[PDB]
RNA sequence: AAAAAAAAAAAAAAAAAAAAAAAAAAAAAA
């Protein structure tokens, strides 16, 4: 009640506000909207580095903003068979991808960032970092 | 640290028999692929 | 014969009673507590106290709940306190260290929900 | 007319500029926790508490006690953790 | 307060093939195994075993042998590259082939004039000079090899001083691509070396130090 | 235009019937129980090494950096600005057998 | 000038997050 000493008491929606660019200044350097491409054969090697990923940013205060899972690719592979001079025969296979976007950074946490990501890279897991466009 | 996120086994609720591969791409490479066949290995040209 | 807090009903829980059971469950060490309207907690069972801690293992367990849960019973039977009433949350009345902690004090020989109020 | 708080106004010390990089409770039960902390201290404006007979409130206890048993701190302390 | 100005690169080299398991990760490992295999429905393979194994009995009163067995002897009759290409020569601290399983790094052997130096490599980079530029000028002129290295930032790794003047040595991180060795032969003494030798063959303190912010892996 | 590869296939409905029994004795419980108790430390003890680890490496750039800075200040308007050579960072993780 | 009060209140292990192991050395090493 305004004329209260104590209005504003109940006074809350600044509190949570429920209603792009890296900023490069050269010395408080923010590179912002990076895109890491997790890539791999195996769903579970996949999906395990990635959880790895999005929790070790969870621990950084690096912040994540979307993880999500592109889609599958599915291969085809012809073998030469001797026998038959032209003759192909056949064997299937799966790529499976993730992403996990990561909305800032400064020169100081990539440097770190990127040793901890190939250095606990695991077999058979190739890795990407991008910029924010790309499209579905 | 090669060894962190290796260990796991796939979380969906239903699902079918996976079995461990090995695989060869054009390298002198390999890899283990779980994969629903119980074949020990296959290769790329 | 005497007043409860009607009323209140916008909040939680309801502050209707006059004995509610309080149990407060950290990632150490399970409390449960006695408590009156006036906030001033009556009897009390932690796992903090030397007696229970030493005599036990592994604080946080189901088998520590259920234990707090009887000493807590007994304590209460002491009191000579029959009735408390028991607010569990939605997801903590489906768990199993509250289930058995109901046990133990339904088995203690004391009773939750409180008997009505007379010409309330 | 506007008045002035007097002391402490509840939520002032947070930061509003920056919300994201603020941690947060996510959990109803942390809220209820801190919610009762809050209930549990003397505010400046009127309160449950103020109205609703605390009985006295602070009361300095004159006390005819036994006067309490003396054992040894780092004693007692030892002997626990090993047992 | 006169200032010298040295840079100085740290030289990485990526861990090629993996590690062996811990007793604890291996036990946990053929746990998980179990667990999944367990939860597992079906196989094709298995329905084709399993349901023909069955019905070949209700012909018999009244395959996925064959495929087990190729593929048993067609991983049999195949090889594989060696996972210890060190310790078979056992010998080479120089070899850039040497360890399979860790991250390994350069260092190089110096006799200056009045000095005896054990040195991570180390650049001069003039006034004008960004400490980038030294870095891969250096780099690539001093070893003699054609050197495919990505580095990271445009930040230094860590930095060490000494005063006599005033002396400043900043350590970089160049993560290897491929790098391609000319004169493998060359007198320079070149010693690739895992994390443990990094400890042992370094004398100074400046260096010491390199091992702090080194990934142990 | 969002597909997930999530959705549980058709091929995997009525082929249910090949998995039903599971059985542990008290043994095999209790031995992969003690397993994971361990496992739970272990990874603990992971965690936090490389926890410390980072940290230790973040204390060197801290030294280092405050030390570039405290000597040359046009060595922190240089090196506090992220190059354009990190755009598309590649890196391919370990194999079993090298080529 | 001694676990991330005289024993307590982040962390880790059942589509990605999110929500049923521990503690200065013999008042007088920043």
């Amino acid at each position: 009640y305004r004329s209260k000493p104590t209005h504003g008491i109940g006074r809350y929606k600044h509190l949570v506000k429920a209603q792009v660019r890296p900023i490069n200044l050269g010395t408080d350097y923010e590179y912002g909207v990076l895109n890491i491409h997790l890539i791999a054969y195996d769903m579970a090697l996949a999906e395990s580095y990635a959880q790895y990923v999005h929790n070790l940013c969870n621990h950084l205060a690096i912040k994540v903003e979307e993880s999500y899972a592109m889609p599958t690719k599915t291969m085809e592979v012809l073998q030469l068979q001797e026998q038959g001079s032209k003759m192909f025969l056949d064997a299937v296979l799966t790529t499976h991808e993730r992403v996990v976007q990561i909305s800032g950074l400064s020169a100081t946490f990539a440097e770190i960032f990127l040793e901890i990501i190939h250095s606990n890279l695991p077999e058979g897991v190739k890795l990407s970092v991008r910029e924010h466009t790309e499209e579905d | 640290d090669c060894n962190r996120a290796l260990l796991t086994r796939l979380h969906r609720q239903t699902y079918a028999r996976l079995y461990p591969v090995l695989l060869v791409k054009q390298d002198g490479s390999t890899i283990h692929i779980r994969y629903r066949e119980p074949r020990r290995m296959l290769t790329m040209p | 014969v005497a007043r409860k807090e009607r009323g209140w009903g916008t909040v939680w829980p309801s502050r209707e009673f006059w004995h509610r059971l309080r149990v407060i469950r950290t990632q150490h060490h399970i409390e449960a507590l006695v408590e009156h309207r006036n906030g001033q907690v009556v009897v009390s069972a932690s796992t903090r106290e030397w007696a229970i801690k030493k005599h036990l293992y592994s604080t946080r367990n189901v088998v520590a709940c259920e234990s707090v849960g009887r000493v807590l019973a007994e304590r209460c039977l002491e009191a000579g306190i029959n009735f408390m009433v028991y607010h569990p949350t939605p997801w903590e009345a489906a768990s199993d260290s509250i289930k058995r902690l109901q046990h133990a004090m339904t088995e203690g020989g004391v009773v939750l929900r409180e008997p009505r109020r007379i010409y309330e | 007319r506007r008045a002035a708080p007097l002391g402490p106004m509840p939520n002032e010390d947070i930061d509003v500029s920056d919300l994201e990089r603020l941690k947060k409770y996510r959990s109803f039960d942390r809220y209820r926790r801190r919610a009762e902390q809050e209930a549990r201290k003397p505010h400046w404006w009127r309160t449950y508490r103020e109205h609703f007979g605390e009985e006295s409130g602070p009361k300095d206890r004159v006390d005819i006690g036994l006067p309490p048993p003396k054992v040894s701190r780092t004693q007692q302390l030892l002997e626990r953790k090993q047992a | 307060s006169p200032w010298r100005l040295l840079g100085a690169l740290c030289l990485q080299r990526p861990p090629l093939v993996t590690k062996p398991l811990t007793p604890l990760q291996e036990e946990m490992a053929d746990l998980l195994q179990q667990i999944e295999i367990e939860r597992s429905l079906y196989s094709d393979h298995e329905l084709r075993a399993l349901d023909e194994a069955q019905q070949l009995a209700k012909k018999k009163s009244d395959l996925a042998q064959d495929l087990e067995d190729m593929w048993e002897q067609k991983f049999l009759h195949f090889k594989l590259g060696a996972r210890l290409t060190e310790a078979d020569k056992k010998d080479d601290r120089t070899s850039l082939h040497r360890k399979l399983d860790r991250n390994l790094i350069l260092l190089v052997r110096e006799k200056l004039g009045d000095q005896d130096i054990w040195m991570l490599p180390q650049s001069d980079w003039q006034p004008g000079e960004t400490l980038r530029q030294t870095a891969e000028r250096t780099l690539a002129t001093l070893s003699e090899n054609n050197m495919e290295a990505k580095f990271l930032g445009n930040a230094p790794c860590g930095h060490y001083k000494f005063k006599f003047l005033g002396a400043k040595v900043f350590f970089f991180k160049a993560l290897l691509l491929t790098g391609d060795f000319s004169q493998a032969g060359k007198k320079g003494h070149h010693v690739w070396v895992s994390k443990e030798e990094l400890g042992d063959y370094l004398k100074p303190k400046y260096l010491a130090q390199v091992r702090r912010f080194l990934l142990d892996l | 235009i969002p597909i997930e590869d999530f959705i549980t296939p058709v091929k995997f409905l009525n082929k249910e019937r090949q998995r039903p029994p599971v059985e542990l004795p008290f043994e095999e419980s209790e031995r992969r129980a003690l397993l994971l108790k361990r496992w739970s430390l272990y990874k603990q003890r992971e965690h936090e090494m490389e926890r410390s680890a980072i940290r230790s490496l973040l204390e060197a750039q801290e030294e280092a950096l405050q030390e570039l800075r405290l000597s040359s200040p046009e060595l922190h308007a240089e090196a506090t600005k992220r190059d354009p050579s990190l755009f598309p960072f590649e890196r391919q993780g370990p194999d079993y057998t090298p080529p």
